[PDB]
């Protein structure tokens, strides 16, 4: 392939309570990351036979 | 917020109607706090004379 993936996630929070009260809930969050490969790098050289023989 | 039982709770060691007077028992280990200690430093820094019974 030509892609890679990684995941991300958030954190939580704390609260306080007193007798007779209910408890609240919270929601976590997440995302993702992706990286791609695009370009090739190279070097080249060429020589002629007549120059090679001399 | 409130649970559906808030007004009808049975609370032990709360007196009176509405159960809001605190009559709990204290817990006592035995700790006692008092002033700090000291020891004299100047007793050899003088000339001494005794006049006991004379």
């Amino acid at each position: 392939s030509n892609q890679a993936r990684i995941d991300r996630m958030n954190t939580v929070t704390i609260k306080g309570r007193t007798p007779g009260q209910k408890l609240d809930r919270e929601s976590v969050k997440n995302d993702k990351l992706v990286i791609t490969v695009d370009t090739v790098t190279y070097a080249s050289t060429v020589m002629d036979w007549q120059d090679d023989w001399t | 917020s409130d649970t559906p039982y808030k007004a009808d709770l049975s609370r032990v060691h709360w007196a009176g109607s509405n159960s809001d007077v605190d009559i709990h028992l204290e817990i006592f280990e035995g700790d006692v706090d008092s002033g700090f200690m000291y020891n004299s430093f100047f007793r050899g820094n003088s000339s001494y004379v005794s006049v006991q019974d004379q």
